[PDB]
């Protein structure tokens, strides 16, 4: 019909507004957010942990520093560079070896329907292993907490302090996996899919918000260091949005044409 | 009592022997609600197309077996004028909708002496290829000429021969033998059918409901019914009798809806 | 005292979309309130319909509009199927909302404007072919089907509603299959009429088109992304 | 070869699908002209069908009782299915491949028999399989009954000159089956 | 409600469960009112 | 008693009718049709994918082409080939080892009671493992998708795509078993056990079907494709028909005489 | 906390025919309605009730009736003992529902149908002998058993009721066992006087034979079916 | 009701359970109707 698509806003006919038909009726509500994004998908691929890590110096990091890499699963469906929050996603196309190859992550199924700014929701964190056999256990620490990262000797066996703590690790059975639903604990009131502002932090850069994650999980073997493996064991996260609000529309990302 | 004159908009037909309309699964399958899968309106019935349209059929001689059967899908015979069957001003409208969704309503005549015998199986057979070669094209006009009955071979009987799909060079074609499309002649009876006896009547009545896997199917690529005419046994007489008694049938479609038009089917 | 249970032939499978909650670890967590955000995205078919450009091959840079050439052709001045995997609806709300999606029901609502300048008069026919055997270019074969004509005046936009015809409730919103000339059918954009401009005004005016959804386009089935937006 | 052959043998490779249901009288009545023609105790001969199974209804045997009850079956065969054609090679194929591990240099000849030609898909290995059946060593003949493509049955064949029809098909292969039974031992 | 299929029965509390907001002190409506 | 088996209708009479007798008592209803095809059978036993696959391209699939046969269960009574529906049921006599031997199925049980036209029900789909110690995952995709046919590189690992998906993924445990009920998802208002219209699709085929299906299990193994074993694992796909509705009383199939 | 159960001896098994649900998995699918579809089969005794075609050897090319011959003798036209698994019973649809089951009760309905001329003027007698030590051929040894005599005339249909004589409440519906003279006796068509004809009428009429089932034919214990329909 | 000995207790709903249908707007009866 007769409108002005200039004006901002166009109302959703139907067949009924310009000729002879009728309303069809509601199939069903799968668009719904809350429902949407209540369901698991894989986030990171990090490996097991199994001695006291040394948790990735912030940037830039310089040669040298004998680090752990590859091990922290920041838990975000943003790009993440190193086991920290970064703007862009880079994956490695011809990945020689010079230099550490930093994991990078991304939520692949999120940002295809990630038609919003802001994000808040709950997250269950599903932790399963790609390793036949593993007894593995998954700690973590909130959005703005860090890893304590030494090991005190219990009965002449280093036993690292990522053992214990206040922030829960649960405990794998072998052949099993590990389940739990943690809340929102992010200091900021949401999560900025998109973020604009500059954060104030270590050089600032625009486009990068500081506290858009649910925390961090890593994966450790519950050993002490004496009995330390030699073959590099990996862990899969699955992650699902429990609850899951979302404001002010935004863009989809762009699929081209070629 | 039994003359029965079945009066539709400008055709009617009579009968003097009639054994009853046999209305299939329903008892009145007139009644037929719109498709629920178009939100547009539907071509409803009009007095042009609410008639009869008698087309003939081969003749029924001494030569034809048991079990050999003649198939005439509907809407299939009113679109290639199977027998001579011309669908007037019905065909004029199935060409330019896409969806159609009628409930047919068929009768065939055969009019046997009381010194003749025999007894073909009219049956309203729902979703079958019978009309197709066991090659996938389906039958011309010439190719009903060419047999004028088909043998209830075990092609026919185990389903071997129903069409299929090319699997192409990489795969070894499969030793085919069965296929769900056969007809087990002695089971047609399950289907809407009455048995033109050649001593108790001579027009069967069957009246069938719109059945389909959809709540309105395509128009030109539909079979959901087909008129099924088997021998049950084979016709006998003395030598001065009416040879090969001729065969046809009747169809109309009782409420017809017709879903998204278009210009006229071209291929 | 212990309760005699039998668990299943499931037991201990991680299903990844079980409608059920799980074992909370770290709870009592008040979280900062969010009262003071608008605009909540209380359902994705808030977003649909926001109508969104598409992209046409002009006669990776295409145009979300169509040069109207001042040369007369009886085909249509463009033509594209109404299927939600073709790429003139890649980049829209609707298609790319429904791309990750299975199926949908309702109607495409494909918004125009004629972006030239005020001082053009001229119609535009806007025919939505059902699904044929060829695809109609003429405009007497496209005047049978469902059109409707488009008069250039004070207001500038026309919203062609196109209906939801199909046998099927729920239309496959990805036809990459074994293909045809594809159902749903084409919209296809008839001038009817020529442009008439003054003297001094640009010839060849733009229609900036738009698609958006009904008020009864509904989506149903989720289904893995195409990840393909990252590399 | 100068060398003549130990053993002499021939294939009756026939067709029974739905295309010859109306020509099964006339096959029947080209194989047993052929039979009782020659009936010499060198020559070996086996009828092998084919619809949908390709099935071998006799094996290569040469007692003519069992010949004569090999063709009082064929007389009762039903035409019916599809058109395998390469099974029917591959009965003679394992027929040919066990015959050539006796020590005894015979000579396999086959004759094939068709009216509904073969689709692409069958087409393409029915070919495979008689570029096989040359490769175990035989000499592939294509009687064919009513109309038909010579070039579908080009490939089949040895070439286009071993494509007969089949009024002019026991008047071919009169002296062609004959005359490699001068050139045996 | 969610992808939520228990109707049934809570076991955990809703603090525990889910995680509320503290206090400070169908219809779908449109993004954009002209006026 | 006087009748007439011409009239088409013939009312089931009994002893007492020509002679002096009496009515048997009603036994059971084990014919009733919610009751009869609501127990399990066996479907289709179908490789376990050990890598990313390749779907099988529809016919008429030329030479060369490398894909992967005999991974997919299409979940359908009717006659399969290849994973794609057919119309003929076609079985290997003599399985010569020239060309890919194409894996047909067909439910055996059914269409010996499948004395009608069109058939609607949930099924429950139990996938029983062939093989001692089978850690196996059951995913699925419903009437009218298509299978996701990559690879995303976790970790230096070739995780394909089909580990995760919006579809459900049942992981089995080492030893068990795998059971869901899956509701009805196809276009079709039924499934048609005997169809007789013609599928406008490539190139058109009568007695075809198009949706005519539950949709498609496949079983794969969880680990990424680096870890790929050497011998092929079978599993065993059964199949009950929950909650049945039959419309339009037909045929049962022709059993022969010698 | 902890309910303390005690799982059973059948836990982790998987046992095909368990009266009892399972696990969602892909739920909330709003199916498309049915309700246009007529002639639901709520129950298979539905269509054991409608008659089929028997067939019998004639004098794979079986056929569904009895030739008449015009030749006096003292035995019955056709006979056939009364069991499901009878080849005379596979292609009707009472004994193609029962041999998929295990039992059965009640009464099988033997139709027949005069497809003669009309002119023609006959009696039959249609014995349906309990199992003895030998089958009865004479007619005045089947003048005894359970028969009906059947006038031909204007109305050409006569419903033969077997009844259910047995000590088991359920026969068993497939008598593929170490046979002997079979229980549940026979079936037999006797010409009592000859088809009296007028000149120039065929000779040797024939009686079409249905199957059906009775008003109280009542079906128990599914069992795996023959699969040999399918080689 | 079927094959279902659970007359007792259906933890998931109808609608996760079985598959409704949605909305548009004993005594064996034969198939066929003499009239
Ligand atoms: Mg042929």
């Amino acid at each position: 019909s007769t409108d002005n698509a200039e004006t901002g806003v166009i109302e959703a006919g139907n067949t009924d507004t310009d000729f002879s038909g009728e309303l069809a009726a509601p199939g069903s509500n799968h668009t719904n957010v809350k429902f949407l994004f209540d369901r698991s998908r894989l986030l990171n691929v990090i490996k097991v942990l199994e001695k006291d890590a040394v948790f990735p110096r912030p940037f830039p990091t310089a040669t040298g520093t004998q680090q752990d890499d590859g091990y922290f699963c920041l838990l975000t469906p943003r790009p993440t560079v190193a086991s920290r929050p970064a703007t862009r996603f880079g994956l490695y196309v011809s990945p020689s070896d010079s230099g550490v190859l930093a994991n990078t992550s991304l939520d692949f199924n999120f940002y295809s329907l990630a038609c919003f700014t802001y994000f808040r929701s709950d997250l269950e964190v599903t932790v399963v292993s790609l390793e036949p056999d593993l007894e593995f256990a998954v700690g973590w620490f909130p959005s703005g907490s860090e890893y304590q990262a030494s090991s005190f000797v219990y009965d002449q066996l280093h036993v690292p302090y990522h053992f214990t703590g206040r922030t829960p690790r649960a405990f794998a059975s072998k052949g099993g996996k590990v389940s739990f639903v943690l809340p929102w604990n992010s200091v900021s009131s949401v999560l900025p899919v998109r973020w604009g502002g500059a954060s104030k932090l270590s050089s600032a850069t625009r486009g990068l918000p500081a506290h858009a994650d649910w925390g961090t999980i890593y994966a450790f073997i519950p050993r002490p260091n004496e009995k330390k493996s030699t073959a590099v064991k990996h862990v899969a996260v699955y992650i699902r949005y429990k609850n899951a609000r979302a404001w002010c529309p935004s863009m989809l990302p762009f699929r081209s044409y070629k | 009592d039994r003359v029965t004159t079945q009066t539709a908009g400008n055709t009617a037909i009579n009968t003097q022997s009639s054994l009853g309309v046999l209305c299939a699964y329903v008892e009145d399958p007139t009644k037929s609600d719109p498709p629920s899968s178009s939100t547009d309106q539907p071509t409803t019935t009009f007095t042009a197309i609410d008639r009869w349209y008698t087309g003939r059929l081969n003749s029924w001689t001494k030569a034809v077996k048991t079990f050999s059967f003649q198939a005439v899908p509907l809407p299939g015979a009113f679109l290639s004028r199977q027998g001579g069957l011309n669908g007037g001003a019905f065909t004029a409208t199935l060409h330019r909708h896409f969806l159609m969704k009628c409930g047919w309503q068929v009768q065939v005549q055969c009019n046997l002496t009381q010194f003749h015998q025999g007894a073909l199986l009219v049956a309203m057979v729902p979703e079958t290829t019978l009309d197709v070669k066991p090659d996938g094209k389906a039958k011309s006009l010439q190719e009903l000429n060419e047999e004028q009955w088909v043998e209830m071979s075990d092609d026919y009987r185990t389903g071997k021969n129903m069409p299929f799909q090319s699997l192409g060079t990489y795969y070894r074609p499969p030793n085919w033998t069965w296929g769900p499309n056969f007809i087990n002649p002695y089971q047609v009876t399950v289907f809407p059918h009455q048995i033109l006896n050649a001593r108790t009547s001579t027009s069967v009545d069957i009246n069938v409901p719109y059945i389909g896997e959809t709540p309105t199917q395509s128009s030109e690529t539909q079979n959901s019914w087909t008129l099924l005419v088997m021998v049950l046994v084979p016709l006998d007489y003395k030598e001065g009798a009416t040879t090969d008694p001729e065969i046809t049938f009747s169809v109309r479609p009782t409420s017809p809806y017709f879903n998204g038009l278009r210009n006229r089917y071209t291929t | 005292g212990p309760i005699p249970t039998a668990p299943r032939e499931n037991s201990l499978m991680f299903l990844s979309t079980t409608p059920d909650d799980t074992v909370p670890a770290y709870g009592n967590v008040r979280t900062p309130p969010v009262n003071y955000l608008p605009g909540e995205i209380t359902d994705l078919l808030q977003l649909a319909r926001i109508p969104t450009l598409m992209a046409f091959g002009r006669v990776d840079a295409y145009v979300p509009y169509v040069a109207v050439p001042t040369q007369f052709d009886d085909k249509p001045l463009i033509s594209f199927p109404i299927t939600l995997s073709d790429p003139v609806y890649q980049n829209t709300l609707v298609g790319a909302i429904s791309s990750n999606f299975a199926n949908y029901r309702g109607c495409i609502q494909i918004t125009l404007t004629f972006c030239g300048p005020m001082m053009a008069r001229g119609k535009f026919l806007l025919s939505y072919s059902p699904p044929n055997g060829t695809q109609p270019q003429t405009l007497s074969e496209a005047m049978q089907c469902t059109y409707s004509i488009w008069d250039i005046g004070l207001n500038s936009s026309w919203t062609f509603v196109i209906p939801y015809i199909s046998p099927s409730d729920y239309r496959e919103t990805r036809a990459i299959t074994n293909s045809v000339y594809s159902a749903d059918g084409w919209f296809s954009l008839h001038k009817l009429t020529k442009i008439t401009l003054p003297p001094d005004c640009p010839q060849s005016p733009c229609i900036l088109f738009f698609a958006s959804a009904g008020e009864d386009y509904t989506l149903r089935l989720p289904v893995d992304c195409n990840p393909s937006y990252v590399f | 070869s100068m060398a003549c052959y130990g053993g002499f043998d021939l294939y009756f490779i026939l067709d029974k699908s739905g295309s010859v249901l109306h020509h099964w009288n006339e096959i029947y009545y080209f194989v047993e002209q052929l039979a009782h023609k020659f009936i010499s105790p060198q020559l070996r001969m086996s009828f092998i069908v084919f619809s949908t199974r390709g099935t071998t209804l006799m094996k290569l045997t040469e007692d003519r009782e069992q010949i004569r009850q090999g063709l009082e079956e064929l007389q009762k065969v039903l035409p019916g299915g599809d058109t395998y054609m390469h099974e029917g090679f591959e009965r003679a194929s394992e027929q040919i491949y066990y015959e050539n591990r006796q020590g005894y240099r015979t000579a396999s000849v086959i004759i094939a028999l068709t009216d509904g030609e073969l689709h692409e898909d069958l087409f393409f290995y029915s070919e495979r399989e008689a570029n096989r059946s040359r490769d175990l060593g035989a000499i592939v003949y294509a009687v064919g009954v009513k109309d038909f493509n010579e070039t579908q049955l080009a490939r089949i064949a040895d070439s286009k000159d071993h494509v007969f029809p089949v009024n002019d098909g026991f008047q071919a292969l009169q002296g062609i089956i004959h005359s490699i039974l001068k050139k045996s031992c | 409600r969610g992808n939520n299929g228990n109707m049934t029965f809570n076991y955990y509390a809703n603090t525990y469960q889910n995680s509320v907001d503290f206090s400070t002190s169908g219809i779908l409506n449109p993004l954009g009112y002209l006026k």
